[PDB]
């Protein structure tokens, strides 16, 4: 004879389908992760890396390093034809 | 005591945004209506118990 009770029922019923499926994933997806920008991680200087934080960033990555690389290869080049030819 | 009984009701059935699709509160709310028409009907329509013997006998 109680008559129905929505909002006192309310502990199984959650916000449709999608919603409560989603919430999970977006509840967490903001709470363990860098405020603004923290820990850039720029500096880096082991030869491969020093060409990493060097030219080889990719702020600009133009051709420039491309030429230099060119150019210490024809460099080492000329000095093997030396030997060879 | 009536009033604001009565004034709360209408604002919960005015005010329903998550307390649709029901099937039997409505039918309280009406079984409480007409104990309310019935009371004022009796209160209105009072026969007098005791014989009224001053005037009629």
């Amino acid at each position: 004879v109680s008559t129905l009770i929505p909002p006192k029922v309310v502990s199984s019923k959650n916000i449709g389908s999608a919603p409560n499926a989603k919430r999970i994933a977006n509840v967490v997806h903001f709470y363990k992760s860098l405020p603004q920008g923290p820990a850039p991680a720029i500096k880096a200087n082991t030869r491969l890396a020093r060409y990493k934080a060097k030219y080889f960033d990719g702020d600009n990555a133009s051709g420039k390093p491309l030429w230099h690389f060119a150019l210490g290869i024809i460099a080492f080049g000329y000095s093997m034809e030396y030997y060879f030819h | 005591a009536k009033s604001a009984a009565n004034k709360l009701d209408w604002a919960k059935v005015i005010s329903s945004l998550r307390i649709t699709g029901s099937t039997a509160t409505q039918l309280s709310s009406f079984k409480k209506r007409n104990d309310e028409a019935r009371r004022q009907l009796l209160e209105l329509q009072s026969q007098p118990t005791e014989v009224d013997f001053s005037h009629y006998r």
